[PDB]
């Protein structure tokens, strides 16, 4: 009996349902990018080093969850929950800057309720951060299960699982900084 | 049936889809009788009553019978697809047909449950009724004030879809003089059964002058924005109305309340 | 207690609706004062309700369709009866602001929740036992996909006494949709009524996918699965691809009507072409979701009673697989008339057409295996001989209308309605009920009685035949979809004829029921005994009667396509294993109707305004979910004792029957 | 998510590059819109695969090579739709104009 190897496919398949999930926004956002209504467009309101900063902090978050599993593959509790922490804390800061970003953006009244352009760019950009929050709630409760249960079975499937779901999620995140943020800067 | 508005269409563009429809009804009929006519015949010379039959447990693969059962449908989906290739390049409602004469623009506004139609080269404008002489090609523009309906006019051809802030094209014409009907083919709301226009196909250019004439004596206009929205409020089953005076690019301006350009 | 709604939310002026109202609430007091009498509540709780058998999940997922059809059927008739009166130069009954409600909820009934679970709940009886495996890969997903399914009918059922439900259509066009041209509530349940079981369905299809693969029985090859499995897999592959698309597809519509996005509006940029783009993109696979398990079951019936293997059994298996390819790239043909050029109709047109030789080979197929066989016509095979003859002519109109320039003509005319009723009907009601008649005695151990189902196949289909061909002809001379009042006289007839098929199909579901009523009643001298109640073929027919809670007691090994056929064969299909091994089992959880529970608070909250519930609602399903994650006493072990009483049992059974 | 370390630490000094070489190229400025939207194109598919082979770890052996095979299936139904999507609403809109 491994039932983990159908858990790790079945989340497998679920991903790439998600990876459908996310080229529908993409598409609309390519086909209302240029919507807007006497309004700013990509270039007046993307600040880069803001982009940049966000993307070597997921990057950073995704090495040391990669780090966190070989931790787990060796058999260390403390490891594991220490990378578990370190990852949490780099996209704790993820969510920070996008939420101070768009807060300053609705406060500016360049909300979605502006124009089919930034409708879209909430729409995308929200749905990211949507995916990165479930993962931190995610990653706080296997963490405290992983303190009080040890490296069991079901820890190391849903250690496995993921894993899987933070590499997508900065995946995910590479092309929303070249097809929306750096595309537009341009 | 054999009377229907599209199997006995009186407009050219109807004349050939009509045409269409029926080489490729009889194009499928060679592979859907057959099925349905061995259907039937195995279900009774094989029924388990049977005795004389022959009955054969494990015949389970024939490459004659896959392969014909392969090469049948493939040329007939071969001919349709050219057929659907060219009229489908020879009925786009937006090209021009040609003849000689000057085609007669109407511009076509789908107003909460009425048509609103504006000859600009004649200063006039409808509400629920059109004309235009036969033999002559008429051009439409058309463009929804509120949400989105389709403009068609069974008997004489293609229907076409409009969307508010948008300009659509479409191409038609009469060959024969009369009254035809006219309806909204997509549902807009609640007052959509009175949808119904009636476009008229005059014998003579004369009589076309004349009805223009008649318009031209109405005691309404519609030359502010204004009027517009003041005929545009909502409303159902509308009388026939004319107008005598018409704000010259008013259907641009209509497109303008939700501002498309480029 | 608060938010938009009002004691004015219920319709108490009202004479059709609250009698209707009324008699529900007083048929849930019936239903609730029967089962408390004899004393069947932890009967349900410990049995059905928690139950992660996919049987009993199955069963409930056919209920759910089968009990839902009679709402659907309601409105049909009384859309008729509105047509056929207003042909006459009479007001009617039904006004606009009422039948557009009913065309609306109809159609998304029949597509929804009618349709779908029908074959979902087949598909959850048959497929494990016939790859041979004791469960699904996913228990507890199985329980909260059906519960999710449930959260959704129970709203697209309250919309009915409190407030109203939308009259945009079943896709729920946007501009009509918007906040400004339709301000109340009914597409608000339009949109929480589907994302919430969309987030099931999704699942669902996951959750298949992963056992035809993975769960199946050592010595099955991928091509000596039975052609259900094989097009269920297909099945479960579109639902995979296709419900994203209209799960982000209602969530933009939801942010345009909640937060004053302008994704589909008409002013500020947004641009509502894209909307019609998109849930088309969803459309079009779903239609063949939904065609392509009834398919396979048709192949096993023409195998099971013409009684010899399936016609080019590798055909039928690349055909369905070309169908489940070519299904994405054909959604532009419920468009034609919205304006784009001559290429790209022409492109998707004939990419519509090409769609067709796939199916033309599996009819081809089917009738090939009758040809030379041995016809017993018991009620499936009746069902199936009419599906080849109506399905035929209805892909055949489909066919005409993938032409662009005949959709110019024919788009949105009685035309389209009538193609897709008979396909759908054809296709796919006439293939459910064969399904439901041909693996009956595999779910309870009788027999459903002949009699009645052979009459209601004859009503059934000469019904559908006097209601909709009529349409052709209608949809032929002008008469285009919803139209509700002031109907043009000139189309009096035929919708006088329409209507008078409408009765017959009343006929037809009438049947149904005295048909199940005479087997239960008489359920007790009507019993396969031995599991094999046909001469079946495939894996499902080794089993039990009425199967035992874990499908098979030691897991069968194939060597050939057909398993039992040639078990049956060898002279060796019955032989009791020596050891009995205890075998691992899944638990049975309440948890998954607490999410849903949360879940129907969470959408009745969202679609009233209460802001304060829907937040407890989505904090309580998430918080649920965060505490079911803890508890690890998620499985059991059957002993070997049991497992030996039932298969002597089993086997006294069958040493009984071949004896006698 | 498990293999060497080196082989993370490779991957992350992989990926930096390009990154950093991106977001230089187009905020300075450094050549045309032709090499620049060609250049990040690129690298953008070439990060994706390097984190789908060091970070995800995507071999076409597990799974029976049905891993592999999903994935690739996604990817061809995201190309017929975004791609699709794109030119049906792409064409849509010019013949939706005031010519
Ligand atoms: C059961 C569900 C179902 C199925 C399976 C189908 C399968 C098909 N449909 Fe139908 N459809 C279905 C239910 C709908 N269709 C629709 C909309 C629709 C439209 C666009 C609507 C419009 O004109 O505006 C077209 C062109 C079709 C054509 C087809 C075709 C060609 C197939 C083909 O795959 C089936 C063809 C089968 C055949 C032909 C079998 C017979 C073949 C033989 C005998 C061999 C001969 C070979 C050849 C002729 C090549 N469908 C809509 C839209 C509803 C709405 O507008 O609200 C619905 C609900
Ligand atoms: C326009 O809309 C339409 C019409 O309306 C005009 C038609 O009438 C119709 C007629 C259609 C039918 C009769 C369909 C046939 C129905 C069938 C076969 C029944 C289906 C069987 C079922 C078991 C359905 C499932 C039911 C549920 C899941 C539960 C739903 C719960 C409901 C509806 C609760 C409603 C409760 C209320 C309204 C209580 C109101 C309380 C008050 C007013 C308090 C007042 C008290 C004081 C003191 C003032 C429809 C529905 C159509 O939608
Ligand atoms: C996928 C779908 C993506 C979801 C898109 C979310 C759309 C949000 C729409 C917001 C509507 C406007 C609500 C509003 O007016 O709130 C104003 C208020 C301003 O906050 P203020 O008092 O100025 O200072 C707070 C500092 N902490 O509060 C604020 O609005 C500022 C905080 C905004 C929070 C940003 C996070 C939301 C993005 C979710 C993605
Ligand atoms: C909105 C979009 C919502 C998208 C939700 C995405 C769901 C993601 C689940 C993906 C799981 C697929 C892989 C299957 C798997 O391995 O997961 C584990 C479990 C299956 O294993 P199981 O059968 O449960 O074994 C017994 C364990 N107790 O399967 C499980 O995952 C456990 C079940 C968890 C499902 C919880 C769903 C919560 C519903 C929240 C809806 C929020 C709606 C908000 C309004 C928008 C609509
Ligand atoms: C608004 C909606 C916002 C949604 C927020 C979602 C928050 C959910 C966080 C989930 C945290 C609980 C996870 C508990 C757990 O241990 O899961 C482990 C599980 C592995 O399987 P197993 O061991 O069997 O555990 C099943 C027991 N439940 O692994 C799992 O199966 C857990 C799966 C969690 C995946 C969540 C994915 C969320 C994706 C967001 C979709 C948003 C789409 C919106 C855009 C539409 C446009
Ligand atoms: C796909 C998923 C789409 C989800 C759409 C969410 C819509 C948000 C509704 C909020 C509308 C609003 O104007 O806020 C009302 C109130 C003031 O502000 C509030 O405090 C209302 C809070 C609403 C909570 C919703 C939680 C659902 C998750
Ligand atoms: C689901 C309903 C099944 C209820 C259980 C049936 C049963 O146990 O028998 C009750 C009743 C007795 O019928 P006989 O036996 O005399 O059986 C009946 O004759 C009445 C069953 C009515 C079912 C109607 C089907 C629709
Ligand atoms: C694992 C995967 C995880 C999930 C993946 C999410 C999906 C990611 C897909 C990438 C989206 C591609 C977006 C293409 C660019 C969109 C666009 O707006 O270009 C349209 C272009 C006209 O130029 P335009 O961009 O409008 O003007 C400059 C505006 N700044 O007009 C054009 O002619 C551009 C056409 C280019 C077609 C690009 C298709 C890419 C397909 C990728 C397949 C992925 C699978
Ligand atoms: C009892 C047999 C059925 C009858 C008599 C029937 C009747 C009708 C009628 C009269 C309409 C509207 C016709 C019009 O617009 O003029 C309709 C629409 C529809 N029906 Fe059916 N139907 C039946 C079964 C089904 C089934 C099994 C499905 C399964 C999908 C279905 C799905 C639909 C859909 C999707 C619509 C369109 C809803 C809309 O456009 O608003 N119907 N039906
Ligand atoms: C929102 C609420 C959700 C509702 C969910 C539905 C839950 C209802 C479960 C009721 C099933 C109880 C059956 C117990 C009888 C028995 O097994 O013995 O004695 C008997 O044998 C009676 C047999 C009764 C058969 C009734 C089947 C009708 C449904 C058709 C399904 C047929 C499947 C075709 C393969
Ligand atoms: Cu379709």
């Amino acid at each position: 009996h491994d039932a983990g190897g159908t858990k790790i496919f079945g989340f497998w398949i679920y991903l790439m349902s998600d990876c459908i999930l996310f080229s529908i926004l993409f598409a609309t956002y390519a086909v209302l990018v240029n919507g807007t209504a006497g309004g700013p467009t990509g270039k007046d309101i993307f600040e880069l080093p803001f982009v940049l900063v966000e993307t070597f902090l997921l990057l950073f978050s995704s090495i040391t969850y990669g780090m966190a599993a070989i931790a787990m593959y060796k058999n260390n509790k403390s490891q594991v929950i220490s990378w578990l922490a370190l990852t949490w804390l780099f996209g704790a800061g993820f969510i920070g800057m996008e939420i101070y970003e768009f807060h300053h953006l609705i406060v500016n009244g360049m909300g979605p309720d502006r124009s089919g352009f930034l409708s879209a760019f909430f729409a995308l950009v929200g749905t990211h951060g949507l995916h990165v929050t479930s993962g931190l709630i995610w990653m706080a409760v296997l963490m405290v299960q992983i303190a009080r249960r040890g490296l069991t079975s079901t820890n190391r499937t849903r250690i496995m699982c993921l894993s899987l779901f933070w590499h997508f999620l900065d995946v995910v995140w590479i092309c929303v900084f070249t097809v929306v943020y750096l595309m537009g800067a341009m | 049936g054999c009377n229907s508005a599209l199997l006995d269409p009186k407009g050219q563009i109807g004349l050939e889809q009509r045409s269409l429809i029926l080489t490729a009804f009889g194009l499928m009929l060679i592979v859907v009788i057959p099925a349905i006519l061995m259907a039937v015949g195995f279900a009774w010379k094989y029924r388990a009553s049977n005795k004389d039959a022959k009955y054969s447990p494990n015949w389970s693969h024939s490459n004659k019978v896959e392969a014909v059962v392969w090469t049948v449908p493939i040329l007939i989906i071969i001919f349709l697809a050219v057929l659907t290739w060219k009229t489908t390049h020879a009925l786009e409602p937006s090209k021009p047909l040609a003849h000689d004469e000057k085609p007669i623009t109407i511009e076509v506004v789908s107003m909460d449950w009425k048509w609103f139609f504006i000859y600009p080269e004649q200063g006039i404008a409808t509400v629920n009724e059109i004309a235009f002489p036969a033999n002559t090609p008429v051009y439409f523009k058309v463009t929804s004030n509120s949400v989105m309906n389709s403009f068609f006019i069974p008997r004489l051809g293609s229907q076409i879809y409009a969307m508010a802030g948008m300009q659509t094209r479409l191409h038609l014409i009469a060959n024969e003089p009369g009254t035809y009907d006219g309806i909204s083919a997509s549902y807009s709301g609640p007052g959509f059964s009175g949808m119904k226009f009636k476009a008229i196909a005059t014998p003579d250019r004369a009589a076309f002058d004349q009805w223009v004439a008649k318009a031209k004596q109405s005691p309404n206009t519609m030359s502010d924005m204004a009027a517009f929205e003041k005929l545009a409020a909502p409303s159902e089953y509308n009388q026939v109305e004319y107008f005598s005076n018409v704000k010259p690019d008013l259907f641009a301006d209509v497109i303008n309340k939700f501002m498309a350009h480029g | 207690m608060f938010g938009k709604l009002s004691l004015d939310a219920v319709p108490f002026h009202e004479p059709i609706v609250m009698v209707t109202i009324a008699g529900i609430i007083l048929g849930g007091l019936a239903l609730v004062g029967l089962i408390t009498y004899f004393g069947k509540w932890t009967y349900l709780w410990k049995e059905w309700l928690t139950s992660v058998d996919h049987k009993r999940l199955g069963i409930m997922y056919i209920i759910v369709a089968i009990v839902m059809l009679l709402r659907g059927f309601a409105d049909a008739i009384m859309m008729r009866s509105q047509q056929a009166l207003a042909s006459a130069g009479e007001a009617g009954f039904l006004p606009p602001h009422h039948y557009d409600q009913i065309f609306t909820a109809h159609g998304v009934i029949m597509i929804f929740f009618v349709a779908m679970p029908f074959v979902i709940g087949l598909m959850n009886l048959v497929v494990p036992l016939q790859i041979g495996a004791r469960d699904v890969a996913f228990p507890f997903l199985n329980n909260l996909s059906f519960w999710f399914t449930v959260v959704g009918v129970i709203l697209v059922n309250v919309s009915l006494g409190v407030g109203e439900f939308a009259q945009t259509g079943w896709l729920a066009y946007p501009p009509l949709s918007g906040i400004e041209y339709s301000p109340g509530v009914g597409v608000d349940y339009w949109i929480w009524s589907l994302q919430l079981s969309g987030i099931g369905t999704t699942l669902t299809g996951i959750n298949f996918f992963v056992t035809i693969l993975k769960m199946r029985a050592p010595g099955m090859t991928m091509f000596k699965m039975p052609v259900f499995t094989w097009a269920s897999l297909c099945a479960n592959v579109l639902i995979i691809a296709s419900f994203p698309i209209l799960t982000v597809t209602v969530a933009l519509l939801t942010l345009d009507r909640y937060l004053g996005t302008h994704f589909f509006t008409n002013d500020m940029g947004g641009n509502m072409m894209m909307y019609i783009n998109l849930i088309w993109a969803w459309g079009h696979p779903e239609v063949y979701i939904l065609i392509l398990p009834v398919f396979g079951v048709f192949s096993e019936i023409a195998a099971t009673f013409s009684r010899k293997r399936l016609f080019g059994y590798t055909s039928l298996v690349w055909a369905t697989v070309c169908i489940t390819v070519l299904s994405f790239i054909v959604w532009l043909h419920h468009f034609f008339t919205m304006g784009a050029g001559a290429n790209v109709n022409a492109f998707f047109g004939i990419t519509t057409m090409i769609i067709a030789i796939p199916t033309g080979v599996k009819i081809f197929n089917w009738l090939f295996t009758m040809y030379q066989g041995r016809i017993v016509f018991h009620s499936a095979m009746l069902w199936t001989i009419g599906f080849i003859v109506t399905f035929s002519v209805g892909g055949m109109t489909g066919v005409l209308l993938a032409v662009p320039g005949a959709d110019f003509v024919l788009h949105n005319s009685l035309f389209l309605i009538a193609h897709f009723h008979n396909v759908i009907i054809g296709g796919v009601v006439f293939g459910c009920f064969a399904g439901m008649t041909y693996w009956w005695p595999k779910a309870f151990g009788f027999k459903l009685n002949e009699t009645w189902g052979k009459r209601a196949f004859w009503f059934w289909i000469i019904g559908f035949f006097v209601a909709f061909m009529p349409l052709y002809a209608l949809g032929f001379m002008g008469m285009t979809r919803r139209l509700s009042q002031q109907i043009d006289p000139q189309f009096h007839t035929m919708l006088m004829i329409a209507a008078s098929g409408a009765v017959l199909i009343a006929l037809g579901i009438l049947c149904l029921v005295i048909q199940m009523y005479v087997s239960i009643r008489d359920r007790d001298q009507n019993r396969d005994l031995t599991g094999d109640p046909w001469g079946g073929r495939t894996l499902e027919w080794a089993t039990s009667s009425p199967p035992p809670f874990y499908n098979f007691a030691v897991v069968p090994h194939v060597h050939e396509r057909d398993a039992f056929w040639e078990m049956k064969e060898k002279g060796e299909a019955y032989k009791k294993p020596d050891h009995y091994e205890e075998i691992h089992m899944p638990k049975n959880s309440g948890a998954g109707i607490v999410i849903a529970a949360f879940s129907t608070i969470f959408g009745f909250a969202m679609i009233w305004h209460i802001w304060w519930l829907a937040i407890v609602g989505f904090a309580g399903m998430i918080i649920t979910w965060i505490v079911k994650s803890f508890d690890e006493d998620v499985d059991y072990y059957v002993p070997v004792a049991e497992i030996e009483k039932l298969e002597n049992q089993h086997f006294d059974e069958i040493t009984k029957a071949g004896l006698k | 998510s498990h293999g060497s370390v080196k082989t993370y630490m490779t991957g992350f000094i992989l990926s930096i590059i390009l990154t950093v070489i991106p977001f230089w190229m187009v905020m300075t400025g450094a050549a045309s819109p032709a090499v620049i939207l060609g250049t990040i194109l690129a690298m953008a598919v070439v990060q994706v695969l390097v984190h789908l082979v060091c970070f995800l770890h995507m071999n076409t052996k597990s799974d029976e090579g049905w891993n592999m095979t999903a994935f690739v299936f996604t990817v061809l139904i995201i190309a017929i739709l975004v791609v699709g999507s794109i030119w049906i609403m792409w064409n849509l809109n010019y013949n939706m104009m005031m010519h």
